[PDB]
């Protein structure tokens, strides 16, 4: 079935990726992902740009003139990663835009 | 004030359960669209220049034409 | 099978009937984004860290997550001359009206 | 001197963008480009430590080489 634009689970396991040779912690985190239909009308929480408002309108009126807008992360949050840096030192650093906080149509 | 988002929320709430593959999609959709049209008309003056409003008005009108929803009818 | 690109999208306000309140412009080029976001994402698609990871995971196992999506990453305004609620002629920048760049998010 | 993964990726994308599986030598040309991409990324490993673009390139390359059955050793 074709769900509407929603935030869905996405588990990232750094150990499974072999990245524990440089990442110390965390070795896994919840990243989420966005997925689903962007249909007219965009609900307010999909927080469209003016462009997405117009494109969604045009795709509704003529799906051949433009494709629909796309369900993508509209707010993301960082996670703090403890890792071994290029100088072989322990570094704690915020990695921005790692966790989807909200999805929307763009 | 422009209250288009109230109209949209109502329309989305009312049609959120609709699944195009289920047997009564168009009749519930049209009633919903008619109410959405009425709601958007009631905030029209306050919303002039608001792209979300103008897009809603046109999108609704187009859908009601596409789906052959009568202008008047149950809501 | 095209890759993420900025494509033409012409908006005609007169065709939409908005020339009863928009004075100018009555048309503009909005563009749109469309196309595949495939591993590896070229730098100009400007992925977030999240998009980098998602594209990687979808490459390794398309069942684990869908690909990232081609969407506007930079937009620009257009100035619209129109009449507002009080019959005032207003000239206003409408933000985020024109796609300047597309990328994978 | 610094992290130069973007050059590696640009080269790989430039070299393979036209490739289409409907033509004969898709997989061989792709594997050649993949080996070159793997080599380019390997040579900037230290400078790129902690750059997710780099680490995902390394892993995605290794995974693609497995998926497309590209020998790790071979022409580029
Ligand atoms: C790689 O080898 C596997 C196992 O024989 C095969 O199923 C797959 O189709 C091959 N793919 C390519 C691109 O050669
Ligand atoms: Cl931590
Ligand atoms: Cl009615
Ligand atoms: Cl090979």
């Amino acid at each position: 079935l074709k769900a509407r634009c929603s935030r869905k689970a996405l588990h990232v396991n750094f150990k499974d990726m072999g990245w524990d040779d440089w990442i110390i912690a965390p070795l896994e985190y919840e990243a989420f992902h966005c997925e689903g239909l962007c249909e007219f009308p965009l609900r307010s929480h999909l927080e469209p740009t003016n462009h997405a408002v117009i494109q969604t309108l045009m795709n509704s009126m003529d799906p051949e003139s433009t494709p629909p807008t796309c369900c993508v992360p509209t707010r993301l949050s960082p996670i703090s990663i403890l890792f071994i840096d290029s100088a072989n030192n322990v570094v704690k650093k915020d990695y921005e835009d790692m966790v989807v906080e909200s999805c929307g149509c763009r | 004030q422009c209250r288009i988002q109230k109209c949209t929320t109502d329309f989305v709430s009312l049609t959120s359960h609709l699944n195009s593959a289920v047997d009564g999609f168009d009749s519930e959709f049209c009633k919903a669209l008619r109410a959405y049209a009425g709601c958007t008309q009631r905030t029209s003056k306050a919303c002039r220049g608001n792209l979300v409003y103008h897009s809603a008005v046109l999108g609704i009108s187009d859908l009601m034409s596409q789906r052959n929803c009568s202008k008047d009818g149950p809501t």
